[PDB]
């Protein structure tokens, strides 16, 4: 269901990493498989060539945490008006306090030791259930 | 421009915000409405320095880029009982435990 | 403006706007004007109050968002509190 349309109509785009993370852009190809592209350092930008109807989303390249693009989940290049590119602003979301705590703990404890931490089993599961591009596509379909 | 604050006396802490252009006296009217003590029975401090009623919070060093939502600046509070003011006193927060072995 | 009092396990009393505290569904139920937390120390509950301010400020905003900061020392305890408060 979630896949780029093979439209063949060019669309120039600026990816702008207005986040503190290293950003990994992900193109959803014609069968819906997620295909990763070169990463952007924080505060940096790239003029790239994409196509109308093509699906993109964005992630932290190291932890796979999800980021937003123009205030939302998915980015689809539109028609270019007056020879001017489309701006794709990549930003941090307001993570819950729970999910932010989980990011920090994950970045301090090796996965083998999540089970030696003194917390309810319910949180051990939450830690091992780390962000993943496939899962989010299954969700976003529903 | 909004500045974000913790106003602190003894074991009391208030979270609120104010304009960079608002006055020390005006901040006391806020405290009055919350803790029920009028401005004349209040002293406010930046660290050890007593603040003048007519000065702005900007003049006194609370700016929109230092006094942030996720990391607000501290303003000290002291009350007067009868003739004389108490000395400024702010109870520290609790101390965290040692980092567990797995987090080292 | 309506405020509420959140009191930590060690006796510190934090006074925040009612609106900001209703971010937690747990706190909402404990009210429906003071609430005592027997398991949450002040070094954790002060950070919780700061997240309320941060959330209400940056939700629905086009100004770039800064990272909400958490020291390594207080992370495990803060996780446990966020889990209980559902925030
Ligand atoms: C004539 C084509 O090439 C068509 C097409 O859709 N081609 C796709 C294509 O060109 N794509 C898919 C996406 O729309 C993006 C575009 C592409 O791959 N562009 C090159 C490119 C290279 C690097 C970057 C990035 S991302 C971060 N930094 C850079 C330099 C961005 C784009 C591909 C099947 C070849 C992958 C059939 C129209």
């Amino acid at each position: 269901v979630l896949r780029s349309v093979n439209s063949r109509e060019p669309s120039q785009v600026i990816f702008c990493n207005r986040s503190p993370r290293v950003v990994l852009p992900v193109w959803l190809n014609f069968d819906g498989e997620p295909q990763p592209y070169p990463t952007l350092p924080p505060g940096t930008g790239r003029r790239i060539h994409s196509y109308r109807g093509h699906l993109w989303l964005f992630r932290d390249a190291g932890t796979h945490d999800g980021l937003l693009v123009n205030q939302t989940e998915l980015f689809v290049p539109s028609l270019n008006v007056d020879g001017q590119p489309i701006f794709a602003n990549i930003t941090l979301p307001v993570y819950t306090l729970k999910e932010r705590c989980l990011q920090v703990v994950r970045s301090l404890v090796k996965p083998e030791n999540y089970r030696r931490l003194d917390i309810v089993r319910s949180l051990y599961e939450d830690l091992e259930d780390h962000p993943n591009v496939q899962k989010d596509l299954e969700r976003l379909t529903q | 421009m909004d500045v974000f604050l913790m106003i602190r006396r003894h074991k009391t802490t208030i979270f609120t915000d104010a304009k960079e252009s608002s006055t020390v006296f005006e901040l006391k009217r806020i405290v009055e409405g919350i803790l029920k003590r009028p401005p004349d029975e209040q002293r406010l401090y930046k660290d050890d320095q007593l603040l003048d009623d007519g000065k702005t919070l900007g003049e006194c060093g609370f700016t929109s880029q230092t006094a942030r939502p996720q990391a607000p600046a501290t303003v000290g509070l002291a009350f007067r009982a009868d003739d004389t003011f108490e000395a400024l006193c702010i109870e520290p927060f609790s101390s965290p435990p040692e980092l567990p072995d797995v987090m080292k | 403006m309506m405020y509420v009092k959140l009191i930590s396990s060690d006796g510190h009393e934090f006074i925040v706007k009612r609106e900001h505290a209703l971010t937690s569904g747990t706190i909402k139920a404990m009210l429906s004007n003071e609430v005592n937390f027997r398991e949450i120390p002040s070094h954790v509950l002060s950070k919780v109050c700061m997240y309320f301010t941060y959330k209400v400020r940056y939700t629905n905003s086009s100004t770039e968002i800064p990272e909400f900061p958490i020291a390594p020392e207080i992370a495990l305890e803060l996780l446990m509190a966020a889990n209980f408060l559902d925030c």
